[PDB]
């Protein structure tokens, strides 16, 4: 169960 | 010791291309199990160990969306880190993730990893109290405020304590045949000249699982590390992991020395003297 | 950055005269991730060269396996050879069988 990322760098 | 699961992610950006290469590799206790990669023929999250093929239709979409969104996080990360470190156009990068968490032998969470690299370099990285950043220079501070104003860390805190957690308890006991598997390591000693009245005394391990593993050469029964060359972990390609330590001895004082060996897979440690 | 990469060549199991056996390409702490590894035999190319799928560690570096199917004489060498952008030119290593 891969993560999402969440705001970008 | 500690199980524990891992999504290792990485993004290339290259001249001409517009679409930079995306790699999201899963493991869980160190072992590759899932697999995503952006130059597939028909790009999606592939099983990579045997115990994942009963995971349903529906459970790969999802996880293809997700890699989906991953790489358009990481194409626009890779653009504003190229303004922040001021690099020119049409050139080749690299952005690293590392995500995951481990689980106490009691099974639940015991530390959470989120970690971010630029060049190979550390960027910024979730702290182990899964609150606060450390940017490793200005231009991850900038990223810093950022996600400290948006509660970014909130977000992966939920995932590392909750699914990352929750499946890799899935995961454990779907393939728990092959991953808690242990082969013991088949050791033995090799004699090597190396100059004037001094010679190399070299100890194998070899066939064992898991990497885990620590090799010593002690003199008289006491442990003996100083000069000890100790080559870096290394696959057989066949599932199983090999191993040497080395040390340089004089030549007739051979008998003096044994090598230890320490592996899991052990009823006892080994202990072994090159013989003629 | 350029890292320069570590390479380690050894067979899969214990070396015997005219025994089939497999011998590995372990190039390892390496970055960028672009890299050009082959195997040789006698100083020439050995055209089935199997390549693992490209990982890396936990310090960020990239590492991969080359492996191919090998029969060790006492005459034949085993060589590897990578080129790396971080190198000035591409790097050999022999099989040491003895080591």
């Amino acid at each position: 169960f891969a993560p999402g990322n969440y705001x970008a760098l | 010791g500690p199980h524990s699961m891992r999504y290792f992610e990485t993004a290339v950006s290259r001249p001409g291309l517009e679409e930079p290469r995306y790699i999201s590799v899963g493991y869980v206790d160190n072992k590759e199990f899932v697999r995503f990669d952006s130059d597939a023929e028909n790009p999606r999250y592939e099983p990579r160990a045997p115990w994942m093929e009963q995971e349903g239709p529906e459970y790969w979409e999802r996880e293809t969306q997700k890699a989906k969104g991953q790489e358009q996080w990481f194409r626009v990360s890779l653009r504003n880190l190229l303004g922040y470190y001021n690099q020119s156009a049409g050139g080749s990068h690299t952005l690293q993730q590392m995500s995951g968490c481990d689980l106490g032998s009691d099974w639940r969470l015991l530390r959470g990893y989120l970690q971010f690299a630029y060049e190979g370099r550390d960027y910024i990285a979730l702290n182990e109290d899964l609150k606060t950043w450390t940017a490793a220079d200005m231009a991850a501070q900038i990223t810093r405020r950022k996600w400290e104003q948006s509660g970014a860390a909130e977000h992966y805190k939920a995932y590392l304590e909750g699914e990352c957690v929750e499946w890799l308890h899935r995961y454990l006991k779907n393939g728990n045949a092959t991953l808690l598997r242990t082969d013991s390591p088949k050791a033995h000693v090799t004699h090597h000249p190396r100059s004037k009245g001094e010679v190399t005394l070299r100890c194998w391990a070899l066939g064992f699982y898991p990497a885990d593993i620590t090799l010593t050469w002690q003199l008289n029964g006491e442990e003996l590390t100083q000069d000890m060359e100790l080559v870096e972990t290394r696959p057989a390609g066949d599932g199983t992991f090999q191993k040497w330590a080395s040390v340089v001895v004089p030549l007739g004082k051979e008998q003096n020395y044994t090598c230890r060996v320490y592996h899991e897979g052990l009823p006892e440690p080994l202990t072994l003297r090159w013989e003629p | 950055m350029q890292k320069t990469p570590q390479i380690q060549v050894y067979s899969r199991h214990p070396p015997e005269n005219g025994k089939p056996n497999i011998l590995n390409c372990y190039v390892t702490q390496f970055h960028p991730p672009h890299i050009e590894i082959q195997m040789l035999k006698n100083g020439k190319k050995i055209p089935k060269v199997e390549m693992s799928d490209m990982s890396f560690s936990k310090d960020w570096s990239f590492y991969i396996l080359a492996h191919t199917e090998f029969t060790p004489t006492e005459t034949d060498t085993y060589a590897c050879r990578v080129k790396h952008a971080s190198m000035a030119e591409p790097k050999t290593v022999y099989w040491d069988r003895d080591m």
